[PDB]
């Protein structure tokens, strides 16, 4: 709290890690490792852009 | 009189309307979010679902 800022930021980047990762680990019949998953969402982005 | 065909043109009209709101839901989420100024709108964009 003496940083004095409000809580739901901090939550917020920890919640958004943990979930931005749960999805990536399971969500599919098979695993696929995490280098793979950050390079896949470049690709969508940069498809699009 | 109580019995109306459909054509194609209906059809296409509501699944398109349809990609529309696959969109729009996106729309307002960046719309409200989003810097004002220099947000493009084709970088609101994703046709894909559409």
């Amino acid at each position: 709290y003496r940083r004095g800022y409000k809580f739901s930021t901090y939550a917020t980047w920890w919640i958004r890690q943990a979930i931005t990762r749960s999805i990536a680990d399971q969500a599919r019949t098979i695993r696929i490792p995490v280098h793979m998953i950050e390079t896949i969402n470049k690709l969508n982005r940069i498809s699009r852009q | 009189g109580n019995r109306r065909i459909r054509s194609v043109g209906e059809m296409a009209e509501n699944q398109f309307r349809v990609g529309l709101v696959r969109v729009e839901r996106a729309v307002k989420e960046r719309l409200s979010l989003g810097d004002l100024d220099t947000l493009m709108p084709q970088d609101m964009i994703n046709a894909k679902p559409i």
